[PDB]
């Protein structure tokens, strides 16, 4: 029996052994009776039939069911599947000094760090605590230092204190997708049971913060420590492997927080005036003797190393928005201006660091990454970017749009049964002018939403991009689809069918005003949908992964030159009508074998 | 007009739609099942009944003797509930029998009995069900949740696609039984016809319907049509009636009477036909060669010769023709042909048949059915017998007789149990059409045809499984009848009937222990229905179909709840009104709808007779008249929905609601949230520990009520009276007489139960509500259970929220708070884990529960007691010790440390060792109660006296209670009867009552009354007595135990987990989130009023998950309170009462028309009081799922308030007391503390224990176990150049046992190097390939 | 119960027949049939007995192991083990 805790096995190879032999003795004993051949012939098959349930069961007629009417386990049962000795334990194995628990965020942290709770940290590192003990003389034997740390006489901790001082830990989560999923930190002690995070890095790990499970391990030689210290350093990981993207994307509240910074108001307090310098900008802003979303001119000035290395600096004078310019003062030297004199949503600051990463190198990249991140969460706190019931403009004529749809409809079904027009191209009909609608309630939500400012300039009013919490989300692009709004204002159209027809009649309601059992209950069926399909997705992209990765599972860069001036002939793509990839990218980091000519011959 | 219990707080209900039917009884289902399982009835039709009349009578191998059986009943619970509970005891009760054996006289059936013999028979201990619907097994309370599967008959699967890819579609039939072996029959691509048995291989049916013993000819006879022909001077004028010409083109002129009405080489119209008709044609010119491919009907046999001119489905040739003709048998007879009206697909099946007669076709059967023997003819026939006709192994409900005829569009619903040669033929007949073209297939998920089980109907059919058993046995018992020497006992072994009980609810797939950590979850886990086990597919043999919504689900099955994950719609529970047909089927209200009136008429209507109407929605209005006052209605049929006319419909819905479970029922302004977010909302609702108070939700559902009441957490009067003496631990209800029996006039007594343990460890007790004093009416709510309140729900705690970032600390789902609310600690809960250790006896000797320990510090020794048990109160920790008990030594575990001083001390040192209970590691807490159980007759020591004395006393008190008050009554009619003849003052009072029959009263037949009610008091003393000594007895007793064990323990550890930054927290609307920070009061946003705001969750959380329903609820929330600072403020401030009850009456009014209508001026002014402070809290507020509340009367009442309509205000942070421009979002929102708590998920390993067979450390989170390290992580790992960190994180910290020992010695001397050494686990692999003989080596 | 023990049991049951053939009279006991059908009975109990308490032997060796590596063990489980390996023990 096993019994290495919990329920107990069976370790059934034995049992088939046992009765396996037995039968052997059975045969020779008969055998040593000189029996009727026909029942020697009998104890033949069932030895025959013995070792082979022995070697593999189940390749026979009936496999011999264990008991609960379970089969049992061969020789060959321990092998194979995702628990025979390879998938299961030469390959995946549970290790010693790791520990495991749920997470949060802390966002005072820098990038390179991570939080540890102070009771994991201590039992993940008692070997290093017991020799520093013992060298310090504070124990004398092993037995000693176990009775000191077993009930934390109070030195212990500053003694772990020196043992972290710059040992790494890393981190992971559960479904490893790819190079990033494991990383490494230098970990600041809590007095806590959880797991703070650099609220970055979180995009990484796919990882929403409901309850996520994430687990820690040790590296233990100083090669080791060194290993994970270059090469698994969040420090060292900002490039999807997958893409040159920068893969630090300040995600989602930093992008509000931002957004709500770099705008302007039509008509604030003190707008247009004139300053010279971006501290004036901050005081003015606290003070409250400035808005912040205000046109203003102001004196600057910027670097660029352009030259040979030297980032000459020179001013101007600008009109742009205070914010703009509280940011400019943290954006790092060779940068020029207008990178930031637009109005700011997501992708400007992601290639706003890509750029910065290419011509500054890596430190700079990531001090201002990390200056971003504080930023953009002071500014967002401050902002009181609330949402409520009013958040939510509706359409007037939706309405409208909707009687006069339903109007037609009835009209064209009407004309359909007095039999002057077939059902599938009524039904296309019905599609058409159901999308129709659609459509055209869409545009009148959107657009009424997306620009109702209405606010005198000293003279009469003038109109921009409005300041809807939800229409700022949008714009920002920090989170949310249009067409999340599209349903929640306008009606969400029609829905799928078991099949994948679509009902007649469509959803014609928002969120805003409830809607009926029907139309919900149709909602339902197709949610109910798209969660099968969702566990079937993640299942089969599992095996598919694993086939990839084992098929390659051995190229290594080997050399450097193969020798040879071949090669492929790139182009960008053209799906017939527009292109889709220019040129631009195909070549971008991908060594040339010829050299290239220009359209003009021997150039 | 309320209860007067409801009087209590009442609370307001928007909604505008009335209702004509209440909620029923939630339960019922089990209620009804497992009482229809248990009931002596005619006919029983059920349950013991049907399997009792069934197998029995029973006789002798026609050794004429009869076993025969009359009638039964149960015995009875030797104990009550908490008794079990107590003990570990199956809440059950014996099956008492009533048979008889009867021999007969020799050589006679009909001869005399040789004995009638009778004798009642012990036999079975079936458990029994609580009044909450529940089981109680071993102490532990499993629930059976119902099945749901493939009713029994026969259904048309149709097959698309697929088959062969050919385009065609195929097409099968089968049949099931519900017990028996199921039947197929289905095609192949070359439209050829078969049979197939228990999913065997495939055979032609013709085999069959030799067995059938059927003449080929009669087959064919069965399926075509006829043809006749009559040899003519020449052209063989066939026999028509025109119709069957529908279809055909002219080869030759069509012609009768001369006048042709087809050219040759014209197709045939229907019109023409009918013309023809007109003309009535029969014969017809036909050109003979046109006859070559009408193969003949049958066999013909010749005259002359006598013999065979053809044989039966024979091709037919012109020359043949010549044969037949030419012995003038004129009347000839082939077989109707077609392609697209008759496929004449049985004829190519007779040929493929390779078999003769009905002997052959058996042969065939066998080979088919057991493979390579060579059979004998009997084998073949008693096999096919038994097969399909034998109760011994085949059965159709009355459901499947009724099922069966059904399909078929017969008309019985009556028949047999098993089948006929009719039955098979017409599947067949029935089949052959559908792959003609006529008939549709089914589809699988219908409900119309899944059917639904019980408790009962498994439990019958158990019992009838160990029926069977004793059957074989006592069968075989009666067989060597030793004759009178016998009763009909001996020859019963009443075991394995208890055996095969016991083993089913203790161990079935269909049983698992009772969900218990809230009313709710305790509900949701009856109320469910799945399609999992015996008779069910398999968790990953899910098929996409099932696991989807099929419209027919309206109202019959909740479309939104079910638990997601690896399983989608096979765990989906059960709606609210949804009844159960007596077959297993469902059914609905609904209401009739009358020429022009919506009537208050209802019935219960299936999934298939449903179809036939049009029925109504719900949100439609009416003119109190019925009559819709629009005009196109919304209405449904069957998979559809479009408006109707005014009069089209049929019916109508009884209750929105009524589409949905009650674990959604709940969840308020459900139509204003996706689908998705609602599914995580009321799973995630399901798991709402209880926490240490109990404070209503404010925004409720107007359904909350009858989930209480329905719960059994409560505890409810059964009649009227007068609350007499309340205590914290016990209710005394004085009865009211006219509630009241004749005997024991009496008190309900109810004994709520203080802290006991939940299934999952979490604290329950019933606390009281009521006044000392008070009335109750008949059925009011005593004690409330786990988040409950006065009757109502109460799952969470309600906060003051906000909603904005901050410093990130909201940033993905951060759910942030202050330090206020744990300092109310108004989301602590407690928790109970039972320890528990006992002393069997091993060989060497048994074992002791002394304090008695080696090898201990003392120290810890002294916190035991004298037993060597700790006392109460003890605040323990792991790694200590609360029972001790040691065991003799034994020898091959004797090391030589201790042999030493076994030598010295004497042998009388090593004897002994420890096997203490310890306290687990990685707990704390303290004790609550420790139980200690021990063999009767066997010795009883101090805790167990203490515990007897305790527990004596007081159950004698209650009773002590009872006679002195029923007596009472005594003494009264006593002086009434001394009274009238000169009643004396003093007497009767300053002296004891009982002192009045010893004063003379004037001695008449008043001194008779004094003497004669004197001695029914003594006796009714010495009854009670009885009654109490009995009592005594019975608990003062020990208690058996499992023998081989002779006292166990029983200790109650107890903590008390208030909340840190990592606990899951979240609202109803599956906006979930852990608590990340807890900051100073000083920093959360504050009002301009001071008062700051407890939770400020994150603003993102909407446009993703686009569930509104949040963001109302709040705003409606601040509403509701906003009543709060109006009602406590008027009240603080002293009042008199006008002016409360008329800002009452006001509040209440507050909206369009709703059903509530309730009114104040009708209270006698001081339970309004009452009400005031109940409401001071806040203003509980109902509105049901989709009856709402519209945004208009949110605005109302916010104004009524009196805070900004918009709901957002302006706020200032705490540390810059600096005003936030863009006002924000407050309200009052609940709250929920989800129950996946940190502490029990942090855990480290740095080294512990290996498994043996591989030394990989072992895994888990109770064994000290290492996280899981997978191949996924290799790879990511390997994309670095991680090398070094790879290798020794798989081998030096997993398996190389040398080189983690060379390991953990550096480290732990200031040395890190590593040693690489070479895996372990990979030579256990090495030597299990050398186990067969692929020899592997390791070259050099 | 199991076809696995089943097969060797009637092999106990053929051989013992087997050799059993050797002495079987025929001025009595003029039947051969139940001469072989009760060997094989006992042949039958016979091995069914030996199997019965080889894993009773097992279940024995088990119940005597309660220290494998910390706290938190378990009480439901151990007391059936146990109540079986008494039950067996009874015969
Ligand atoms: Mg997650």
């Amino acid at each position: 029996v096993p019994l290495d805790g919990g329920r107990f096995a069976t370790s059934d190879l034995n049992d088939l052994y046992r009765r396996v032999i037995n039968r052997n003795n059975r045969l020779k004993r008969l055998l040593d009776l000189a029996a009727p051949d026909i029942i020697v012939r009998n104890e033949k098959r069932m030895l025959q039939e013995a070792v082979d349930a022995l070697l593999d069961n189940g390749r026979r007629g009936r496999a011999i069911t264990g008991s609960n009417k379970r089969p049992l386990k061969s020789l060959a049962d321990m092998i194979k599947g995702k628990q025979g000795r390879f998938r299961q334990n030469l390959l995946g194995k549970r290790v010693d000094y790791s520990g495991r628990s749920v997470i949060t965020v802390g966002p005072y942290l820098r990038l390179h760090q991570c939080g540890l709770p102070k009771k994991m940290a201590l039992e993940l590192f008692k070997p290093f605590i017991y020799g520093k003990l013992e060298l310090r003389g504070l124990a004398t034997t092993i037995k000693a230092a176990k009775k000191m740390v077993e009930r934390e006489e109070a030195v212990v901790w500053d003694i772990l204190d020196e043992v972290i001082r710059e040992h790494p830990v890393l981190l992971n989560r559960a479904p490893t997708l790819h190079r990033l999923g494991i990383q490494a930190f230098e970990p600041v002690l809590i007095e806590g049971k959880a797991i703070q995070l650099h609220p970055l890095v979180c995009a990484a790990y796919n990882a929403d913060f409901d309850g996520d499970q994430m687990a820690v391990h040790v590296p233990l030689t100083l090669e080791a420590q060194l290993e994970a210290r270059a090469l698994m350093m969040s420090t060292n990981n900002i490039l999807s492997p997958a893409n040159g993207e920068p893969i630090i994307v300040p995600s989602q509240d930093v992008v509000l927080g931002l957004y709500y910074m770099t705008r302007d108001c039509v008509n604030a307090k003190g707008e247009g005036m004139v300053l010279t310098g971006p501290k004036e900008a901050e005081r003015l802003y606290r003070s409250g003797l400035a808005s912040l979303h205000a046109r203003v001119k102001v004196r600057i000035t910027e670097y660029e190393k352009d030259a040979n290395g030297e980032l000459v600096a020179k001013t101007s004078l600008k009109d742009t928005t205070v914010g703009r310019a509280i940011l400019w003062m943290i954006v790092p030297k060779g940068l020029p201006y207008s990178i930031v004199n637009q109005a700011l949503g997501k992708k400007a600051i992601s290639k706003m660091l890509n750029t910065c990463y290419r011509i500054l190198g890596l430190k700079p990249t990531v001090i201002f990454a990390d200056q971003i991140m504080y930023t953009g969460f002071a500014y967002a706190a401050r902002s009181g970017a609330s949402v409520g019931i009013d958040d939510m403009v509706i359409p007037e004529k939706k309405h409208e749009i909707i009687s006069e749809a339903e109007a037609e409809v009835a009209e064209i079904q009407e004309q359909f049964q007095s039999g002057l027009v077939t059902a599938g191209e009524r039904y296309n009909k019905v599609i058409d002018i159901w999308a129709a609608a659609n459509d055209r309630v869409s545009k009148a939500m959107m657009d009424n939403l997306q620009t109702e400012t209405v606010i005198n300039r000293d003279g009469q009013e003038e109109k921009q991009v409005s300041f809807n919490s939800i229409y700022m989300m949008a714009d920002s692009g920090a989170r949310g689809s249009a067409a999340q709004i599209r349903q929640l204002a306008g009606m969400r159209g029609l829905m799928a069918k078991p099949d994948g027809s679509i009902i007649e009649t469509p959803i014609t309601a928002n969120f805003r005003e409830g809607l009926n059992v029907l139309q919900y209950f149709i909602s339902t069926h197709g949610a109910r949908k798209g969660l099968a399909d969702t566990a079937l997705k993640t299942a089969n992209s599992g095996y598919l992964t694993r086939r990839l990765v084992d098929v390659a599972q051995d190229l290594v860069v080997t050399e450097d030159d193969c020798g040879t001036h071949e090669g492929i002939m790139m182009t960008p793509v053209i799906e017939g009508g527009d292109v889709k990839e220019p040129l631009r990218d195909r070549v971008l980091g991908r060594v040339t074998a010829e050299d290239v000519l220009k359209p003009g011959t021997a150039d | 007009v309320y209860s007067y219990t409801e009087k209590k707080r009442i609370r307001k209900d928007f909604g505008k739609r009335p209702q004509v039917l209440d909620v029923p009884y939630l339960l019922s289902i089990q209620l009804d099942s497992f009482q229809k399982f248990i009931e002596q009835d005619p006919e029983g039709q059920y349950g013991l009944e049907a399997a009792f009349r069934s197998v029995f009578p029973i006789q002798s191998y026609s050794g004429n003797s009869e076993l025969q059986y009359v009638s039964y009943r149960l015995g009875e619970p030797v104990f009550d509930v908490q008794e079990c509970q107590i003990r570990g005891v199956t809440y059950s009760a014996p099956l008492r029998v009533k048979l008889r054996l009867v021999i007969y006289e020799r050589e006679a059936p009909e001869g005399t009995v040789k004995d009638i013999k009778e004798q009642e028979v012990y036999m079975g201990e079936i458990p029994l069900m609580t009044d909450n619907g529940t089981f109680v097994i071993n102490g532990t309370e499993r629930v059976i949740v119902s099945q749901l599967h493939r009713s029994p008959g026969v259904f048309f699967d149709s097959d698309k696609g697929k088959t062969h890819s050919s385009g065609k579609v195929l097409y099968n039939a089968r049949i099931i039984p519900y017990r028996g072996s199921w039947l197929d029959f289905e095609f192949d691509p070359k439209d050829n016809l078969f049979v197939r048995i228990d999913r065997r291989r495939k055979l032609p049916a013709t085999i069959i319907l030799r067995a059938l013993n059927y003449t080929t000819e009669q087959i064919l006879d069965l399926f075509f049509e006829k043809v006749i022909f009559e040899i003519r001077d020449n052209k063989l004028q066939m026999e028509l009636v025109p119709e069957r010409l529908r279809g055909e083109t002219a080869s030759f002129d069509i012609e009768a009477n001369g006048k042709v009405y087809v050219e040759k080489g014209r197709r045939i119209t229907a019109r023409h036909i009918r013309q023809l008709e007109k003309d009535d044609v029969k014969l017809i010119e036909v050109p003979v060669e046109y006859i070559a491919g009408k193969v003949v009907a049958k066999d013909y046999i010749d005259e002359s010769t006598g013999e065979l001119i053809c044989a039966a489905n024979m091709e037919l040739s012109l020359d043949l023709l010549a044969k037949l003709s030419q012995s003038g048998h004129k009347r000839i007879e082939t077989l109707f042909t077609n392609d697209l009206d008759h496929g004449p697909y049985i004829s190519e099946t007779l040929r493929v048949d390779p078999t003769n007669d009905r002997l052959s076709a058996l042969v065939e059967i066998y080979r088919m059915m057991r493979p390579g023997e060579p059979p004998t003819r009997e084998a073949a026939e008693s096999l096919f017998e038994n097969l399909f006709f034998s109760e011994d192994r085949y059965d159709l409900s009355a459901v499947g007789r009724m099922k069966f005829n059904r399909s078929l569009l017969r008309e019985e619903i009556e028949g047999s149990g098993i089948l006929s040669k009719d039955d098979i033929i017409d599947v067949m007949k029935k089949l052959i059409d559908i792959r003609n073209g006529k008939g549709e297939v089914d589809d699988i998920d219908h409900l119309g045809n899944r059917r639904i089980r019980s408790v009962g109907e498994m439990a019958e059919n158990q019992f009838r499984v160990g029926l069977v058993r004793v059957e074989r046995a006592v069968k075989e018992r009666l067989s060597l009848g030793d004759l009178d020497t016998l009763m009909p006992q001996d020859m019963i072994n009443a075991k394995p009937i208890s055996a095969a009980v016991k083993e089913f609810f203790g161990s079935s797939q269909l049983s698992q222990f009772m969900d218990q950590n809230n009313p709710l979850s305790e509900i949701t886990h009856k109320r469910r229905i799945s399609a999992l086990g015996p008779g069910g597919l398999t968790r990953e043999r899910a098929g996409f179909e099932v696991r989807d919504v099929h419209p027919t689900h309206y109202g019959r099955v909740c479309p939104i709840e079910t638990p997601e994950g690896p399983n989608i719609g096979l765990i989906n529970s059960l709606s609210v009104y949804a009844q159960t047909n007596e077959y297993g089927f469902l059914e609905t209200p609904y209401r009739k709808v009358t020429d022009g009136v919506v009537t208050d008429e209802i019935h219960y209507l299936s999934a298939i007779e449903e179809g036939n109407y049009v029925i109504a929605q719900a949100n439609s209005n009416l003119d109190e008249e019925g009559h819709f006052v629009e005009d196109l209605v919304t209405c449904r049929s069957k998979g559809e929905s479009s408006l109707f006319s005014r009069d089209q419909v049929d019916y109508m819905d009884v209750s929105t609601q009524q589409v949905v479970s009650v674990g959604a029922s709940l969840i308020p302004f459900l139509e204003h949230d996706d689908a998705n977010r609602a599914l995580m909302g009321a799973n995630m609702q399901r798991q709402a520990v209880p926490t240490l108070r109990a404070d209503k939700p404010l925004v409720g559902t107007g359904m909350e009520r009858a989930v209480a009441v329905d719960s059994g957490v409560t505890a409810v009067a059964k009649r009227g009276g007068v609350v007499q003496y309340v205590d914290a631990s016990r209710i005394v209800i004085k009865v009211n007489e006219d509630e009241m029996y004749p005997g024991e006039a009496g008190i309900d007594i109810y004994n709520l139960t203080k802290y006991t343990r939940s299934n999952q460890n979490t604290c329950i007790n019933q606390m009281p509500c009521v006044s000392l004093g008070e009335p109750v009416e008949r059925g009011d709510v005593l004690a409330d259970g786990p988040s409950t309140d006065l009757g109502e729900l109460a799952l969470g705690q309600n906060m003051r929220v906000a909603f904005m970032p901050w410093n990130g600390y909201n940033f993905e789902d951060s759910i942030l708070v202050s330090e206020r609310v744990v300092q109310e600690d108004r989301f602590t809960t407690i928790h109970i884990q039972e320890l528990a250790c006992v002393s069997r006896d091993t060989k060497l000797g048994p074992e002791e529960i002394t304090a008695d320990i080696p090898n201990v510090g003392e120290a810890a020794l002294s916190k035991l007691d004298e037993s060597g048990i700790v006392y109460i109160g003890a605040e323990v920790t792991g790694g200590d010790i609360l029972v001790g008990k040691v065991t003799p030594k034994g020898e091959t575990q004797l090391t030589p440390e201790e042999k030493l001083l076994r030598a010295i001390f004497g042998e009388k040192a090593s004897d002994v060792k420890d096997s203490s209970l310890r306290v687990p590691n990685g707990v704390s807490g303290t004790v609550i109660d420790v139980q200690v159980f021990t063999r009767d007759g066997v010795e009883k020591d101090k805790r167990a006296l203490e515990i007897e004395e305790m527990q004596l006393k007081q159950a004698k008190k209650d009773l002590s209670e009872e006679l002195q008050i029923l007596e009472a009554g005594l003494f009264s009619r006593i002086r009434a009867v001394l009274v009238a003849g000169g009643v004396e003052a003093e007497k009767l009072d300053k002296l004891p009552r009982d002192r009045w029959l010893e004063l003379g009263l004037t001695d008449e037949e008043k001194q008779n009354q004094l003497e004669q009610l004197a001695e029914q008091y003594d006796e009714l003393k010495h009854e009670f007595e009885k009654k109490l000594e009995a009592k005594r007895r019975k608990i003062t007793q020990g208690d058996d135990l499992a023998p081989g064990v002779l006292k166990i323990v029983k200790v109650y550890l107890a903590v008390k987990r208030r909340i840190q930054p990592g606990d899951k927290m979240a609202g109803r609307h599956g906006n979930k989130g852990v608590i990340s920070k807890i900051n100073p009061i000083e920093d959360m946003p504050y009002d301009e009023n001071g008062t700051p705001v407890d939770i400020v969750l994150n603003p993102l959380g909407v446009p993703s998950r686009m569930n509104i329903g949040q963001i109302l609820e709040t705003h409606l929330g601040m509403a509701a309170k906003g009543i709060g600072d109006k009602i406590n403020a008027m009240l603080k401030q002293q009042q008199e009462v006008a002016k409360l009850r008329e800002f009452i009456q006001r509040a209440y009014d507050l909206g369009a028309d709703v059903r509530q209508k309730v009114d104040l001026s009708t209270f006698s002014d001081e339970e309004v009081m009452r009400l005031a402070e109940n409401l001071r809290k806040g203003m509980p507020i109902a509105t049901p799922v989709f009856d709402g509340a519209k945004e208009a009367e949110i605005k109302e009442l916010l104004k009524l308030g009196d805070l900004p309509t918009s709901g957002q205000i302006r706020l200032y942070d705490g540390r810059t007391g600096e005003q936030f421009e863009r006002p924000v979002t407050v309200g009052y929102m609940y709250m929920l503390k989800l129950n996946h708590l940190v502490d029990d998920k942090m855990h480290a390993r740095s080294t512990g224990s290996y498994s043996l067979v591989t030394q990989q450390p072992l895994g888990g989170k109770a064994q000290f176990g290492g996280q899981r390290f997978g191949e996924m992580e290799v790879w990511a790992l390997e994309a670095y150049g991680a090398a070094y960190t790879l290798q020794e994180m798989l081998t030096v910290k997993s398996d190389d046992v040398n080189g983690r020992t060379k390991m953990y010695k550096n480290i732990v001397d200031g040395n890190h190097q590593m040693e690489p050494g070479m895996p372990e686990s990979f030579n256990v692999l090495l030597k299990e390939i050398r186990s067969l003989g692929i020899n592997i080596e390791l070259e050099d | 119960y199991t076809q696995s023990w089943k097969q060797e049991m009637i092999a106990d049951g053929i051989e013992a027949s087997i050799k059993g053939l050797h002495n079987f009279d025929e001025t009595k006991y003029k039947n051969p049939h139940a001469y072989i059908t009760q060997a094989c009975f006992n042949a039958f109990v016979q091995r069914i007995k030996k199997e019965r308490k080889e894993v009773a032997k097992k279940y024995s060796y088990f119940v005597h192991n309660v220290y494998d590596s910390r706290d938190d063990d378990m009480v439901a489980l151990v007391d059936e083990t146990f109540i079986q390996d008494i039950y067996d023990k009874m015969t």
